[PDB]
């Protein structure tokens, strides 16, 4: 469960990313396609998967869009994500273990532009954050 | 495994521009933070109350600069990882009795560690043959059932 | 999130059980213990982990008494177990995949007694209902 | 791994108690209703939208069939267990990339199943024997680093 801490450094830095939040998404997701090929899978039926195709920075673009819904409904992300659980628990069947190397990699990315943000403290409440998506996003499983 | 000439020179080239005491340090201390329940493999290493207790604690510093030299060890010997780590898997295993997953929180942490440093040099690709490096290690030291 | 369905299926289990929880609770950690030593560590403190032993009987009792309680607040887990999670994630850092192996020799332990109530639908309601049991322990962790 | 008397015993009595199109298809159709994501990976399967399309159909029992005859070939060749499984790795990994979590969630559901079939004869002895061998298999299936 994410504290009022983990909610203020969650929204703070989601203020400093707006400029690239966008770029943020599409660099995250060629980091998990290149990485973790195992996920390419969900994503072959695009016409492209490298790092900067259309298909990869049009569907960045879209993770950081449910990511900003995320942040919308901190306060139940259960509830507010429930569509999104639908879609990818229920609809897609994707493998729980896929949304922690996603997340994982849209940490790596955001360290990689915004070192100074990663404390471990920050860190922690980042990594809660995630976690608590992927909760959410695992309700429609079963 | 079967290394590809970028994979093994990225790696070498990686930890060439690591501080391995700065980095490891950070690592362990990025775990046991982020990460809580694995202050539990560590109880004698002294104070780990908060956050500002393990990021003063001398024993997690020296702790992880023993980590990073035993990655490098690896780095030594890239083809043979299995076996330089026979010893490290049996203790971490049959006496540690680590859960594997650990090994991998681990690894992460060191990872975004790694990024926050090398910025925009840890790429996709880069980033790749160090997951791979990291996959063959956490691997070796996990227990062997063959 | 467990159905109405699920806790129903849970409850009735429990309610199935009741006479033999204390037994049941005594051979699932003696199952435990053996098939996963890995557990052994926290328990060493004990002079006899051999199953069939007091401790483990005495032991298995109090794990049972965790479970019913767990039962009787099935509406809100989180709530419930608040104590118990700060226990087990605070005090004691039981790492979480060991919640996942107790839970799984307890189903085991019930499979071999009552194996007509092990359909796949009250199998996946009663794992639900561990796997909440397990993250409402996991709250105060960080 | 060094198997005791009654490991090599165990293992080989429960698998001659087991009708492996029976407990197979259980298998199978267990994993796929207690741990639905696993679907995705026999998405050329037919009706799996309920558990009462997976507990009927006929794909399933074939393919549960041929896991237990998979779990066979290890029980015949218990001290060559990772080379009689190569292929089943490169397949399992390279080819179908399968999570290896569902390695151990498909395992899960055998313990079940054979617990609810057995009944007091899978003691926890039975049932360590039963573990041990599960894991062997299981890092057989993974995806070999070494
Ligand atoms: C941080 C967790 C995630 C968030 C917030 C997220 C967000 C979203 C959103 C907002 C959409 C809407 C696009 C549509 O309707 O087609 C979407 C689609 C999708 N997601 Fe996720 N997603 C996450 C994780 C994952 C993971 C780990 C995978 C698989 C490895 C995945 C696979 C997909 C696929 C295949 C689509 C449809 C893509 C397409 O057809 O272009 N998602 N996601
Ligand atoms: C890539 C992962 C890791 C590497 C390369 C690594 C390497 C090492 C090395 C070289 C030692 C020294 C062993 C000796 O004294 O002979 C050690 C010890 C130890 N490691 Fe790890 N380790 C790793 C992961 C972990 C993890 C994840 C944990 C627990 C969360 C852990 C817990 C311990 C403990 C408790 C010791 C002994 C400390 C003591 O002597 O008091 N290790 N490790
Ligand atoms: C559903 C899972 C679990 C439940 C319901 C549960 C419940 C309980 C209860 C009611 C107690 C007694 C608290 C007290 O003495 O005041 C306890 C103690 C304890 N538990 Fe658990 N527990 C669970 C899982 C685990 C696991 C997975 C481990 C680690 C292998 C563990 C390790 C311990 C230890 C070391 C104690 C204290 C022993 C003692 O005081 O004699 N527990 N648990
Ligand atoms: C105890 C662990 C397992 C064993 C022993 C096993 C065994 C087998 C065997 C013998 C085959 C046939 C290979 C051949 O054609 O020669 C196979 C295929 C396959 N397995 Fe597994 N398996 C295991 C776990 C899993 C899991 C957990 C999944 C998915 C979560 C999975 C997914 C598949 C798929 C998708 C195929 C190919 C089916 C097709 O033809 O469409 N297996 N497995």
């Amino acid at each position: 469960s994410l504290s009022s801490k983990d909610k203020d450094a969650v929204k703070a830095l989601w203020g400093k990313i707006a400029d690239k939040a966008e770029e943020i998404g599409a660099d995250a997701l060629g980091r998990m396609l290149a990485v973790y090929p195992q996920t390419k899978t969900y994503f072959s039926h695009w016409k492209d998967l490298s790092p900067g195709s259309a298909p990869v920075n049009k569907h960045g673009k879209t993770i950081m869009g449910g990511l900003v819904d995320a942040v919308a409904s901190i306060d139940d992300l259960n509830a507010g994500l429930l569509a999104l659980s639908e879609l990818h628990a229920f609809t897609l069947r994707v493998d729980p273990a896929n949304f922690k190397i996603l997340s994982h990699c849209i940490l790596v990315q955001l360290a990689v532009k915004f070192p100074k943000d990663f404390t471990p403290e920050v860190h922690l409440s980042y990594d809660k954050f995630f976690s608590a998506v992927a909760r959410a996003l695992a309700e429609k499983y079963r | 495994v079967v290394w590809t000439d970028f994979e093994r020179a990225t790696i070498a080239d990686i930890f060439s521009k690591l501080d391995y005491e700065a980095v490891g340090g950070a690592t362990l201390a990025r775990c046991l933070i982020v990460y809580p329940w694995t202050q539990r493999y560590f109880g004698n290493f002294g104070n780990l109350y908060n956050a500002a207790a393990i990021m003063g604690n001398p024993m997690i510093a020296k702790h992880g600069t023993t980590i990073l030299h035993g990655l490098d060890r690896a780095v030594k010997n890239m083809d043979n990882i299995k076996a330089t780590y026979a010893e490290l898997s049996v203790l971490h295993s049959e006496k540690l009795h680590v859960d594997p997953d650990n090994f991998k929180l681990l690894s992460d942490c060191l990872t975004i560690v790694v990024a926050a440093q090398l910025g925009k040099a840890f790429s996709g690709e880069v980033q790749a043959a160090f997951q791979k490096f990291l996959s063959v290690v956490v691997s070796a030291l996990g227990k062997q059932y063959h």
